[PDB]
């Protein structure tokens, strides 16, 4: 987990 | 305790058991009795004996006057739609055919049928059948156009405020603007002739139409204009309708101090009147959870969609778009809440449910089907990473690739190239290309994502910063362009604490990325410079984590009407 | 060029011949022995008037560029008109 | 004795829509429209099938990566006429 | 409203290009290229596809003329002619071709 | 375009006419089949005589209310316009019985 | 360009909109109008208003006589049965109640109730509702047999030839033989009174009864009596029924040349008379693909099941037993076709559909579910071995373990332990054990089927050679007994060229079964011998394989029915 | 594969 929450 | 049944509940079960012989005479019973006979048929499960009577418009006019037992009608109506028979499309067509025949009548018969249309079209729109409610209103609208006096102009604007609402749940936005322009034609004609109409409900719809098309700059302009016309004489249903849409435009405006007072007043105003079971109360919770998810209050946002879904799962039956919309947002909220944990099995069930419902009741090329399709794809790509099976990793990640592109096409067809929703799919597709090992392709998607959002939203905004962090992780973790990523991480850091402070729980993927940023370019002194801030983020997050649930945060009577409006308007 | 369309109750509904050729039965009634009157002892006058109203509705609205409005068939007349539509094959 | 004329050429399909991406058949597929509309444009071929359902080549390749049947008619997919 | 400008420009670029009326081939390219970076990348797609069709028309007519010269049997067209190929989905010249035609034996 | 029916006693004239046309030319249409002099024939819409000078649009026979499906009516006299018939009165069902 | 709606089709919308005030007056409308009013209730989606007006026999029988639009009626009727309403059962009970109420009446009046039974029974059997068309015919045979005269015996055999069809199609084979015994009584009464009826429909239907029970030898010998009874006066409906069932018996007894001329004439006869989308023409194509599946033309057979599923999916809706058997035949044909390619995604969907339908309209303990449960497991076994996951490999075959177990138990209940259909379940189950790590009992399942199939057919039949090649492949790869495996490939190879020729598609699975059997046995010169003939097998397959649409191969047969039936009897 | 077509 590296891209934060998906928009 | 074994209490005997009332004679009413016994005579009900004795005329329902003799329904075939007494079907002719039941239709002559009073409205309170007649609905209780028909609801007993639903209780006995004899839907065929029931849908044979709801398909007639005159009976569905009688069982629509039982306002106390409307919550039972929605569950009885939704059961018919899933049972087979298209009782919504038959009623809408049977009304339009009957409405088209009284065009050459007086203003007494016409007003009788227009009021039938406003409670029928007000029911299909309430149950989610927007494509079938519009056909009722479009017939009610052409009754008001026949007579061109001051009396009927107030109903033509009463249809156009509702037509503007059934054309947004149906995602027919390009007809919505023409509806609003036609409303002003019937508004200026009425307003000029010595009778000013309340332009408050109508501007509230534009606060959701222009919000839907990502015109947040235009949404807030009509957000202010909607609440300037709020008057204590307005119905509570209208007033709570303006507040929830006003909150959604204010939250996306990234100003949260004025947003909370609008929606927390809306939840209270939709709980003291409508109660904790009316669908309008759950409708307000759905928009209330929109506020919670954008203010990083994700912990209790799931608990407010689950409350919103559970109300709709009880009033609106099994396969309904309103149930599906709640399934969509709950799946997204569970996606965001459990992103760190990585376990998506309840979230996948909700996202799969929202597609199993919408694909059944909507065409394959519907905009609302696209937004519910991206949520499953976001969940699938995370399962396609967490799972250790390479065969499962490739195929599930490919399935999420077809969903974004299908979702992007539907958004790109109606919202155009330059919109936030179109760019939101670029960022999601950019994150997917990162997981698909297509780092070259993942570069150009985020660049197109940020450039569209930066051009529309502005140089500094929360949506832009969250998209940059997607690109920052690309340049840092798997493309090794640390110099390019150095400015991107810092760009999101300033915006992230601009509206949330250092305790923003999304900064965990921003601070940790900075640690890996400096791990491969030397300068280990700054590694510890960001290492304590991560502990500072840990301290500033868990301490404020302990907070009461948002359901009791509104409490009982927190504020008063015509006070939140004045407080918001002056600011 | 005009067709004498009498009714069961001796009510005449004359109309242009090209309008009366929409129904295949009237076209067959004109053919053979006897642009003159035709016996209509079964169909009543109140429903044959709507048939004649449909005749000018069908011919005028052929290949129309605009959307054709629904032909009004009143509920009290619908069942009797339907048999007239089948008998006339209109 | 001298002439000059235009030619509005189009693919032989009359369905007019790529059933996987819903874009117009003559326009670029949704995959080409996503990243670059000119660099990948020249290879946006259409592929026919034994069922005679012409689709975008990139779209039908994406479809064949996951599933193994024609989208419209659920028969098996065998290319015949790459355009 | 830039969308109605694109339709109005396409309905006029198409009439300008096919008639041979142009200041230079690069000048129309420069105008098309400027809109690509100014308004949007996908904004100038049908407009850009309106170009690069006459650009390959000269290339294609060379191949077309070479095709008949390399024919096995001797086939003479007689009336010399060249063709511009146009995409159906790009040019606005489709209109409503509901009228048929039967060209005589001269071509 | 204006569609009308012309009823004297029971004859009915389903003949179209332009909205700008006058009553005079429509009277010539009636004599085409009724083979009667046009001066004797007079028309009475809602029991009111129509002047030959005024056009069809000035008598209220607007093309927007003279559709082919429901053409407007106009009387005729050389009034005894008898009704066609009484359609069977269908029950209202919801009425008590 | 926006044609005005017809006055009739506009009055239909007006009458339907006033359904409440005219539902008792629509039944007084003409027969052709009544169906078109009740059709608009289905088109508008008013299934619930329609379901209460097709559950009534007094008004459904008026709809049934509108035989111009019967293709629309099958769609409405099927759209009700999966809607929830039991139109088939209620129409069965309503007619049986009428028969008991009218049995005591005059026989002349009883004849009219017989005719409705033939129309209603002939419809419910055409829609694949034999379990509810049985009670219509049972109440029709019982009604007609009360008075025994020369007029009733004509209808009594007709009530029994249809009862044979609706009992054979429902896998009531045990009751079918008893039903034919009742037929033997009434023909004798008709014959002994100086009257003769055509028994081609009855004898041909009995052939399907024996064919289902795997009595191929008894079925084929019954074709000859069926075929010789064909005359010029028989309806095309009967002639197609005789030819279609005679083809299935001919192709199972390895008489492909005689089977070809029959089914290729049956398809033409159905297409020439019964339109091109009639359910009967779909029935002929579903058994024309059966012929082409058994003569090594698999690449063309699946293109005909798709031309027989797409007919049964446009006349009947979903959740029908006719579209279920059309799914189960294509799910197997595509399974054979994509055996080498490993593209069973289509063949799995067409097998889940057949499973998901029969489990919904038929009870669990029904033989028709057995023939669809075996196929789904056949696709399910090659999906596992294609996958590279241990967890999926175990559970998929375990599901295929239960499906064969369910199919074997369901088939043994009605057929018995000594029938080919139950024998074929062992052979498929044995091949499953070849990948289930159950090799010790894997050979036992094969050899149990081997000695059953040889017992019933012989040593020179194609059915046993399929498991013989499978049994010897078990030895080559798992049992490691190369001595008794090479003796079985030669038996399979010799019969392959004897029956089909050198282009048999199964010749790859034992030629390559010999390139490794001889690889590890020591012989190396003969390895090059079978390596050469495999290339020879490839080199003749290139010219032999001609993909021609068999639908257009049968376009116009220059022979009529008289020539084909005489040519079949001349050969036999 | 190893086995022939199922039956
Ligand atoms: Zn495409
Ligand atoms: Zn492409
Ligand atoms: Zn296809
Ligand atoms: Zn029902």
């Amino acid at each position: 987990q590296k891209r934060a929450s998906g928009q | 305790e074994w209490i005997p049944e009332t004679l009413y509940n016994t005579a009900i079960s004795a005329v329902v058991d003799n329904y075939i012989r007494s079907r002719r005479d039941i239709r002559s019973l009073p409205e309170n009795i007649q609905f209780d006979v028909y609801y007993k048929l639903y209780q006995q499960g004899r839907l065929c004996q029931l849908g044979s009577e709801f398909c007639e418009l005159e009976v569905f006019a009688k069982v629509l006057r039982a306002l106390d037992k409307r919550h039972l009608l929605h569950h009885c109506f939704q059961a018919l739609m899933d049972h087979g028979v298209k009782v919504a499309s038959v009623l809408a067509y049977s009304f339009s055919r009957r409405c088209s025949y009284i065009a050459e009548s007086d203003a007494a018969v016409k007003e009788k049928a227009i009021q039938v249309g406003f409670v029928l079209g007000g029911f299909l729109s309430d149950a989610g059948w927007y494509s079938d409610a519009e056909k009722v209103f479009l017939s009610c609208l052409q009754l008001c156009t026949l007579h061109d006096e001051m009396l009927h102009w107030f109903r033509a604007v009463e249809c156009c405020v509702r037509l503007l609402h059934v054309r947004n749940g149906n995602c027919k936005y390009h007809l919505g603007e023409e509806t609003f322009k036609l409303a002003q034609t019937y508004m200026d004609k009425l307003s000029k002739h010595g009778q000013q109409a309340n332009k408050a409900a109508l501007y509230g719809e534009l606060c959701a139409l222009l919000f839907a098309k990502s015109h947040y700059d235009e949404a807030y302009k009509w957000c202010i204009e909607a609440m300037k016309e709020i008057t204590a004489g307005l119905p509570v249903k209208v007033v709570v309708d303006v507040l929830r849409q006003a909150s959604k435009a204010c939250v996306v405006k990234r100003e949260f101090k004025k947003a909370e007072q609008l929606i927390k007043h809306a939840v209270y105003l939709a709980r003291d009147h409508f109660g904790s079971k009316h669908p309008k109360y759950s409708d307000t919770l759905l928009d209330y959870g929109f506020y919670l998810l954008n203010v990083d209050n994700i912990c209790q946002s799931v608990a407010i969609y689950q409350a919103a879904l559970d109300i709709r799962q009880s009033v609106f039956g099994g396969k309904n778009i309103h149930v599906a919309t709640a399934h969509e947002d709950l799946a997204y909220s569970s996606y965001v809440h459990q992103y760190s944990s990585g376990k998506f099995d309840n979230a996948l069930f909700h996202a799969e449910r929202a597609i199993g419902i919408i694909t059944h009741i909507l065409p394959e090329d519907h905009l609302l089907l696209a937004s519910s399709k991206r949520v499953k794809a976001l969940i699938l790509e995370e399962i396609a990473i967490d799972c250790h099976n390479k065969e499962t990793e490739q195929r599930l990640l490919q399935e999420a690739h077809d969903l974004h592109l299908s979702s992007l096409q539907l958004a790109k067809k109606a919202f155009g190239e330059f919109n936030v929703q179109t760019a939101k799919h670029y960022g999601n597709l950019g994150r997917l290309y990162q997981s698909m090992r297509k780092f070259k392709e993942a570069e150009e998607m985020h660049i197109k994502a940020i450039q569209i959002k930066e051009q529309l939203l502005g140089q500094e905004d929360y949506e832009v910063a969250l998209s940059v962090g997607h690109l920052a992780s690309l340049y840092n973790y798997d493309m090794n362009q640390y110099e390019n990523a150095e400015k991107l991480y810092l760009r999101s850091i300033a915006i992230g604490k601009k509206l949330f402070g250092e305790g923003y729980s999304g900064l965990e993927y921003d601070y940790r990325g900075l640690i890996k940023l400096y791990n491969s370019i030397g300068n280990y002194e700054k590694v510890f410079e960001y290492h304590n801030v991560l502990s500072n983020w840990n301290r500033l997050r868990d301490r404020q984590y302990s907070v009461t649930d948002a359901l009791e945060d509104v409490s009982t009577s927190p504020q008063s009407t015509e006070e939140v409006v004045q407080s918001f308007l002056i600011s | 060029m005009y067709v004498k369309l009498i009714s069961s109750d001796g009510h005449e509904f004359i109309v242009k011949r090209e309008h009366a050729l929409t129904s295949g039965t009237i076209k067959a009634m004109l053919s053979g022995p006897g642009t003159n009157e035709v016996n209509f002892r079964e169909i009543p006058s109140h429903v044959l008037s709507k048939v004649c109203m449909y005749f000018t509705y069908k011919v005028r609205y052929t290949n129309s560029s605009t959307e054709i409005p629904e032909f009004p068939i009143a509920p009290e007349i619908a069942l009797e008109l339907l048999m007239a539509a089948n008998f006339l094959d209109c | 004795k001298k002439w000059n004329a235009v030619a509005l050429w189009a693919w032989d399909i009359v369905v007019d829509n790529c059933a996987i991406c819903r874009n117009h058949i003559m326009d670029l597929c949704i995959e080409c429209q996503a990243n670059q509309a000119s660099a990948t444009s020249e290879e946006c071929t259409v592929a026919w099938g034994v069922c005679n359902h012409a689709f975008h080549f990139h779209c039908i390749s994406r479809w064949l990566k996951t599933r193994q049947v024609c989208p419209l008619d659920n028969r098996e997919w065998e290319f015949q006429k790459y355009g | 409203d830039k969308d109605v400008f694109q339709k109005f420009y396409a309905r006029m670029l198409a009439k300008r290009l096919i008639h041979g009326l142009s200041m230079s081939m690069d000048s129309e390219e420069a105008m098309i290229n400027k809109l690509k970076q100014a308004c949007g990348y996908e904004f100038t797609s049908k407009l850009h596809r309106m170009y690069t069709d006459m650009s390959v028309s000269a290339d294609l007519n060379n191949k077309f003329n070479n095709f008949i010269k390399n024919q096995d049997t001797v086939i003479d067209l007689g009336i010399s002619f060249q063709i511009y190929v146009l995409q159906a989905g790009a040019w606005p010249l489709t209109q409503a071709p509901s009228s048929t035609f039967a060209i005589p034996q001269e071509l | 375009d204006v569609f009308l029916m012309i009823r004297r006693h029971k004859t009915t004239i389903f003949t179209d006419a332009k909205e700008s046309s006058t009553v005079f030319e429509l009277k010539r249409i009636v004599e085409g089949i009724l083979k009667r002099p046009p001066d004797e024939q007079r028309l009475y819409k809602d029991d009111q005589l129509l002047d030959d000078g005024k056009t069809l649009g000035e008598c209220g026979f607007t093309s927007q209310t003279a559709r082919p499906q429901a053409p407007a009516t106009v009387g005729l006299a050389f009034l005894c316009i008898e009704p066609f018939s009484s359609p069977p009165e269908l029950p209202d069902v919801m009425k008590p019985q």
